């Protein structure tokens, strides 16, 4: 049953089908639901009325199906618009529409066919092992503020640094890795430490 | 009259001329979808025949029509509860607000629930609530989830988000300031973080001035809840008309069927009950054939009310519109009687002020260009400034980078590119 | 319940990942005997909010998902005239 | 007035004149017995899908 | 019986009481003549859209 949409398709037109074969079995107030025999024992004349309620049976069945095959072929076709979506933009793609390739930060998509579908078997990135730190907006340093180019401030307890967003790689707090705005006293929970400057050592 | 499509305005388009905003406006706007639609189950013997042996036996040569109706109807009710579980049933575990609710500022009051309400809602919930306002076989099922589930799921997402951000809708949720959550959405859509920190409590008084504007919107504009409402008006007058077609005779002596098998011999009664049988049962067929049509467009917009909370709610969208008109910060769900109600935040520049643009800048024979920002000129002086917002700073080597002599490009000025 | 009345399950104050959705947030499922339950939409995670904590994930995992489209249904016909009437 | 369904009582007020009731899709809904002028009630007989 | 179609020998088992025989969806395909009972499979020639 993992493939439960796509065997439900299937159970769908085919019950459709059987349901519309069925359906000429029905008499429809006709004396007999086989036209043959009508023809063979009646005279034309009462004959044309049975074949008469008959046919409007049998085409009021026919229209039914094809409006219910209508409106399943329209579903049918967003759903195959969602997948041809899906392929250019999750496999010919990386997407950062969030759900739209698996769950989790999309990293890439591959597809597989299917008899009736496809399947996307979307490869994600999912964090793990968190641990927590303490953290600050800024850092006031020599009265100016400084912020994160591209990471975050991070406390272990003692000592500030800087990471990524989405993985631990601690970084000394350097002048390349933050920039300078303004001074310390608008931005509201800053926190002091040294912002080490490379070039000093170096000179 | 001939309507005008809109005001003329031309904008001061030149090659040299540039526009920064110097300011900005946190602006928070609704967007209503429907989810869902009353399941409705159409017992079609009772319908059609009530409680009659005859016209049960005469319907009998029709086949399978009964069954057909039955289990579409049901598909269609099932649907409905499908697509309410793809709505709001995106969050693994139900996320609890803290206590002592420190958001830097941001006052998220009336979109959070209150304990003393009845089904637990938010105030806005009880807003969007009160604005909308068994019989010949017809029932109505409960829908699965009740309002204070759907309710319970919206206050999980809306407290995933305030104190996680888009960190739950990847994996588990992590920890983090609301504060720095908004300035790395800042960053998403291209206005860095010292904007937000040093301008946190003007953000943040924007943001609840829009909440409490929106409160008083819900309070005292009727019909803003209009596709809801619409749809509600739908059914109830599908369902009215199907009952009203049990009155029509359909060409037969009367529309009641017991007077006819009274007042009549089985065999002209047989051809009265048939008349009132394919009448009957027409109508039935074009009930179910309408509230198919009707589900597949509810089932379209509960698709995009999904994809509206996976892309604006569970992380930060960069399609335009997609989540609001403006720059998406972020959004907020909120349950609704049959659909849900997105509190879209957005960043929309303001106060913009034109200034002398430069695609490179030339210095000792060498084309420097910004590297993450624009080169303006307030008439004397050049800076780099970035786009979204009017930050000048000094033209330096760390925000600029060389490419080539400054002949090729058009438009190159002349300026001083310090070196610290 | 709201739905209507059920024999045979067993009402129980646990709740449980829904089985089978008898309605009103109510469902039923076989554990020896059928119970009847209110579904249980989740575990309570009270997240550690402060103003000063931030969680920096240290690991990760690749998670490879699948999910299925349909794309197409059976082409069928059927002559009307040869239907109706052979 | 024939009909098939539960006679519970109700506290409507009919109005002197008035015998019948009636709703938005016009069903009888309620009707006073012609003894004792008590307003009574009409309830359809449970039905529903097992 | 009546209609059009081929008449393969069949290999089909019928019991002795049984005449006819109908395949899923009601319709018949296969039948026992009554001089020589023998079972044999009825099968509609073919047809299609052109
Ligand atoms: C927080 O991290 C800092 C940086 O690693 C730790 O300080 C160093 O800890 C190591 C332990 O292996 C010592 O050898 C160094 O001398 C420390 N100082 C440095 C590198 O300047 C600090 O101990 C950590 N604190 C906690 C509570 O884990
Ligand atoms: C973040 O939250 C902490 C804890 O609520 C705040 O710390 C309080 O600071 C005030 C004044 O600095 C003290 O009077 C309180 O006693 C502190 N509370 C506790 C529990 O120690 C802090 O002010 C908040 N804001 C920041 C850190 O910017
Ligand atoms: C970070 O360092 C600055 C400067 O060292 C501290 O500023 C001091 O603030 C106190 C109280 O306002 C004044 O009495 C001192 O005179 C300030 N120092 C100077 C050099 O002017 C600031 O308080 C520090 N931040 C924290 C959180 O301790
Ligand atoms: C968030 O907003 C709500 C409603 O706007 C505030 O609740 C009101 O608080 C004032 C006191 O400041 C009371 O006089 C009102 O009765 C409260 N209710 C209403 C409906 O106005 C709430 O205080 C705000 N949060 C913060 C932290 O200020
Ligand atoms: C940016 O726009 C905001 C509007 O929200 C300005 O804030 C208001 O400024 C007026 C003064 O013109 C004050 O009377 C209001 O009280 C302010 N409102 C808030 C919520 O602070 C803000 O001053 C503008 N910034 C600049 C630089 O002009
Ligand atoms: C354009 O900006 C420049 C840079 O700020 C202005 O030049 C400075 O103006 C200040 C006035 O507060 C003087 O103190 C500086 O000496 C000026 N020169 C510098 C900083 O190099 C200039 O006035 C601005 N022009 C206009 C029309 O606004
Ligand atoms: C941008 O448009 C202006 C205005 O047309 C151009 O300025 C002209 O430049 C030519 C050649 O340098 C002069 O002969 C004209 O007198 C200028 N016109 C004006 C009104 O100043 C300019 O060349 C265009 N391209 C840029 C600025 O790169
Ligand atoms: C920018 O500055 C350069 C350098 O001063 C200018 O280059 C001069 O251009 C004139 C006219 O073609 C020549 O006669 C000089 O020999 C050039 N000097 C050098 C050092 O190359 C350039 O014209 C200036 N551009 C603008 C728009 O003012
Ligand atoms: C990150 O997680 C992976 C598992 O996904 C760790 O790899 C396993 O580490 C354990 C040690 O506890 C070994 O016994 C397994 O054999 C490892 N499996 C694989 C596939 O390598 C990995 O060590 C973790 N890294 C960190 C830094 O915690
Ligand atoms: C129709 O006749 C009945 C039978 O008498 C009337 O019912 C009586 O009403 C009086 C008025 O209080 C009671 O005291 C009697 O006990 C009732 N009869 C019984 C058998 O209980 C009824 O009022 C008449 N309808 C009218 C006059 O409109
Ligand atoms: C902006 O345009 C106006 C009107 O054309 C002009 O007067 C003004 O000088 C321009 N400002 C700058 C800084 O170029
Ligand atoms: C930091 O705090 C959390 C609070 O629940 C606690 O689990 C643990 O000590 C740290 N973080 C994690 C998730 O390891
Ligand atoms: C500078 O640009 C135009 C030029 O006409 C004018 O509206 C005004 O002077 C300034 N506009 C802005 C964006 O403030
Ligand atoms: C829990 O189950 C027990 C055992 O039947 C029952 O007595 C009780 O009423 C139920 N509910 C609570 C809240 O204890
Ligand atoms: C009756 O059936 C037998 C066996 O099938 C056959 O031999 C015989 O000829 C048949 N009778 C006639 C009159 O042909
Ligand atoms: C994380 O929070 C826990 C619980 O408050 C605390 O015990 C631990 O010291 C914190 N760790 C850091 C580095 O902040």
């Amino acid at each position: 049953s993992a493939l439960g949409k796509l065997q439900d398709v299937v159970n769908q037109n085919a019950q459709a089908l059987n349901t519309l074969v069925k359906q000429l079995s029905s008499n429809f107030g006709a004396i007999s639901s086989v036209l043959n025999d009508i023809l063979s024992r009646l005279d034309p004349p009462e004959a044309e009325v049975q074949i008469d309620r008959l046919i409007t049976g049998r085409l009021q069945s026919l229209q039914t199906y094809v409006t219910q095959q209508l409106i399943r072929a329209a579903e049918i076709r967003a759903s195959a618009n969602l997948a041809a979506t899906k392929m250019s933009e999750c496999v010919l793609g990386q997407s950062k529409r969030v759900d739209f390739c698996g769950k989790g930060y999309h990293l890439m998509s591959f597809p597989q066919s299917a008899p009736h579908g496809v399947v996307f078997l979307h490869v994600t990135y999912v964090p793990a092992q968190e641990k927590n730190f303490t953290t600050a907006p800024a850092i006031c340093h020599d009265g100016k503020a400084h912020f994160p180019r591209e990471g975050v401030f991070v406390s272990n307890g003692t000592h500030w640094f800087v990471t990524q967003r989405n993985f631990y790689e601690p970084q000394i707090i350097t002048t390349d890795n933050t920039f300078v705005s303004g001074n310390c006293d608008v931005v509201i929970g800053i926190v002091n430490n040294t912002v080490y400057d490379p070039l000093q050592p170096e000179l | 009259y001939t309507m005008s499509l809109g005001a003329e305005n031309s904008v001061a388009y030149s090659n040299n001329s540039i526009a920064i905003p110097t300011n900005f406006t946190i602006s928070v706007t609704t967007e209503i979808l429907p989810v869902s639609m009353t399941k409705t189950s159409v017992d079609c013997t009772m319908y059609i025949c009530g409680d009659s042996t005859e016209c049960s036996n005469l319907l009998l040569q029709y086949g399978s029509f009964c069954t057909q109706l039955n289990r579409a109807l049901t598909g269609i009710a099932v649907e409905q509860d499908k697509n309410t579980q793809e709505v709001f049933a995106q969050v693994k575990q139900i996320y609890k607000t803290p206590p002592i609710k420190d958001f830097g500022g941001f006052n998220f009051s009336q979109i959070l629930p209150d304990p003393s309400k009845p089904s637990k809602r938010s105030f806005i919930e009880d807003l969007l609530f009160n604005k909308v306002t068994k019989f010949n076989g017809l029932t109505v099922l409960p829908p699965l989830l009740t309002d204070e589930m759907i309710a319970q799921y919206t206050s999980a997402l809306l407290a995933g988000t305030i104190t996680s951000g888009w960190t739950f809708g990847a994996g588990a949720a992590l920890q983090i300031p609301f504060a720095m959550q908004m300035a790395y959405r800042f960053n998403g859509i291209g206005v860095t973080q010292n904007v937000l920190y040093e301008n946190q409590k003007l953000i943040a008084n924007q943001f609840n001035s829009a909440i409490g504007k929106i409160q008083d919107s819900l309070s005292s504009t009727a019909s803003a809840l209009g596709k809801l409402q619409d749809v509600v008006n739908q059914n109830a007058q599908a369902l009215n008309t199907l009952v009203k077609q049990l009155s029509s005779n359909f060409g037969a002596i009367s529309s009641v069927l017991n007077d006819i098998l009274s007042r009549l011999d089985p065999p002209e009664a047989e051809v009265q009950i048939d008349r009132l049988i394919t009448g009957r049962l027409q109508s039935l067929q074009t009930y179910v054939t309408q509230q198919l049509i009707r589900a597949a467009e509810i089932r379209a917009s509960a698709n995009l009310a999904a994809t509206k909370m996976s892309e604006c709610v569970l992380g930060q969208s960069k399609r335009v519109d997609f989540c609001g008109k403006g720059y998406h910060l972020m959004s907020f769900p909120q349950s609704a009687p049959h659909g849900v109600v997105f509190l879209h935040v957005t960043y929309v520049p303001a106060q913009e002020k034109n200034f002398t643009t430069a695609p490179a800048i030339c210095h000792d024979g060498k084309a420097h260009f910004p590297r993450e920002g624009v080169f303006v000129s307030n008439g004397t002086h050049w800076f780099v400034t970035q786009r979204n917002f009017y930050e000048p700073q000094i033209i330096t080597t760390d925000n600029t980078f060389v490419s080539g002599n400054c002949d090729v490009v058009i438009g190159i000025v002349n300026n001083t590119v310090y070196d610290p | 319940t709201r739905a209507g009345c059920l024999i045979g399950a067993e009402h129980v104050n646990n709740s449980y990942e829904c089985d089978i959705p008898i309605g009103a947030g109510i469902c039923a499922s076989y554990q020896q005997s059928i119970i009847a339950y209110t579904m249980s939409l989740g575990a309570e995670n009270s997240v550690a909010y402060s103003n000063n904590s931030i969680a920096i994930p240290t690991n990760f995992t690749i998670s490879v998902t699948t999910e299925i489209l349909p794309v197409s249904m059976t082409k069928t016909s059927v002559d009307c005239t040869m239907y109706i009437c052979g | 007035l024939t009909g098939t369904g539960v006679l519970t009582e109700s506290n409507k007020k009919f109005l002197p004149f008035q015998q019948f009731g009636r709703d938005i899709a016009d069903t009888t809904d309620a009707v006073r017995d012609p003894q004792t002028l008590e307003i009574l009630d009409i309830t359809p007989c449970s039905f529903g899908g097992v």
